[PDB]
């Protein structure tokens, strides 16, 4: 499975301007374009080598796409004051999410189209593709709105349509970098609390694809709660970095071994503390 | 509804006196967007600091990541510190040169 | 390419 996804933002900011705007496009967990009204130059813009291929037409249709979602975002903020009536000098936060999640044979799985103000739920196309789940009695204005406009049949007709058509095109234009398997590198690495035990930490980085299992055991039994997992998240190469800790007995470090398994290795990887 | 960042400084692999490394600050779980993010090196700015393009996750909530380049050594105390509406005053969160 | 708000406003 694969997916393309944007992720946008739109946040007011009374006496300081025009509400910022922003746009980040991703292949799978890996981004590849964006778009901020703050930026040097505001229009989209490449962050991965393999979309850089696209001729110009691409990024000029983009970026007038971006600026024309912009307009609608600005409308759509001051609408929200009215919905909420809330008041005209402080800040607030429209976000969407909208993308393609494709079987592994170019089959559209699923398809987003969401909403949230100021954090919240406000309104999200359901699975089916056709009707709306608002989360309040503002989100209820809008979908009645959007039934009577007829929005879904036009939104689904991008996530069926145009999100999996291009995410075909991205995965085969990137291919070599999208698909390619960089093994993890890992350590294990021995600090003494001031409570007198100790804390093992486990260590798992430069690796991609992001999906990676990362487990201390104990007795070769794998712990659970009593680790500390965090997730995984990218480093500044396009790689991917975890790490897990265990606080456990001064002296009985032989007892505990981290295990690391990912497409990059040819096997579990164990480490103990050396 | 607003939600208090959470902060994490690391660095890239295990720190080596005079090996080369990538300190990281990886703030998330953050609500309004706007947010002020600065690494220290000595209680000092870093210069050099490059940040992601900030994004989302599936609760709404937003995230991003600033690092630099940097080679540990036994003495300097790294930080990042971190301003939002959601405190009332910047956190300051230090690196752990013995993690 | 991403996606467009068209004209359904909120």
């Amino acid at each position: 499975s694969h997916s393309l996804r944007y992720f946008v933002t739109a946040v007011s900011r009374p006496g300081f301007g025009e509400p910022r705007y922003m746009e980040v496009g991703y292949v799978d967990n890996t981004e590849f374009v964006r778009f901020d009204s703050d930026a040097e130059n505001p229009r989209y813009e490449p962050r991965a080598r393999w979309i850089e291929q696209e001729g110009p037409e691409y990024w000029e249709r983009e970026t007038r796409r971006a600026k024309g979602n912009e307009q609608s975002f600005r409308v759509d903020l001051r609408t929200a004051l009215r919905y909420y009536n809330q008041s005209a000098g402080g800040s607030h936060t429209l976000q969407w999410m909208a993308g393609c999640d494709v079987e592994s044979d170019g089959r559209l799985l699923r398809g987003y189209w969401q909403f949230a103000y100021d954090g919240c739920d406000y309104i999200a196309l359901n699975e089916d593709l056709k009707t709306w789940t608002a989360a309040d009695m503002a989100a209820q204005i809008t979908r009645r709105k959007w039934e009577q406009a007829g929005a879904a049949e036009r939104d689904r007709a991008y996530l069926e349509g145009e999100c999996v058509e291009w995410l075909r095109r991205y995965l085969k234009n990137g291919n070599a970098t999208l698909l390619r398997t960089d093994p993890p590198k890992a350590h294990v690495t021995h600090h003494r609390r001031p409570e007198g035990d100790v804390t093992l930490r486990c260590w798992a980085l430069g690796f991609y694809p992001a999906d990676i299992t990362l487990t201390w055991q104990l007795n070769g039994e794998e712990l659970t709660q009593e680790m500390e997992l965090v997730e995984t998240r990218p480093a500044r190469d396009g790689t991917f970095q975890k790490w897990a800790s265990v606080v456990v007995p001064l002296g009985k470090e032989q007892k505990y071994t981290c295990h690391v398994e990912h497409e990059g290795l040819p096997e579990p990887l164990t480490l103990r503390w050396g | 509804i607003q939600k208090t960042p959470q902060i994490q400084v690391y660095s890239r692999h295990p720190p080596e006196n005079g090996k080369p490394n990538i300190l990281n600050c990886y703030v998330t779980q953050f609500h309004p967007p706007h947010i002020e993010i600065q690494m220290l090196k000595n209680g000092k700015k870093i210069p050099k600091v490059e940040m992601s393009d900030m994004s989302f996750s599936k609760d709404w909530s937003f995230y991003i990541l600033a690092h630099t380049e940097f080679t540990p050594t036994e003495t300097d105390t790294y930080a990042c510190r971190v301003k939002h509406a959601s405190m009332a005053e910047p956190k300051t969160v230090y690196w752990d040169r013995d993690m | 390419i991403g996606p467009g708000r068209a004209f359904y406003t909120i």
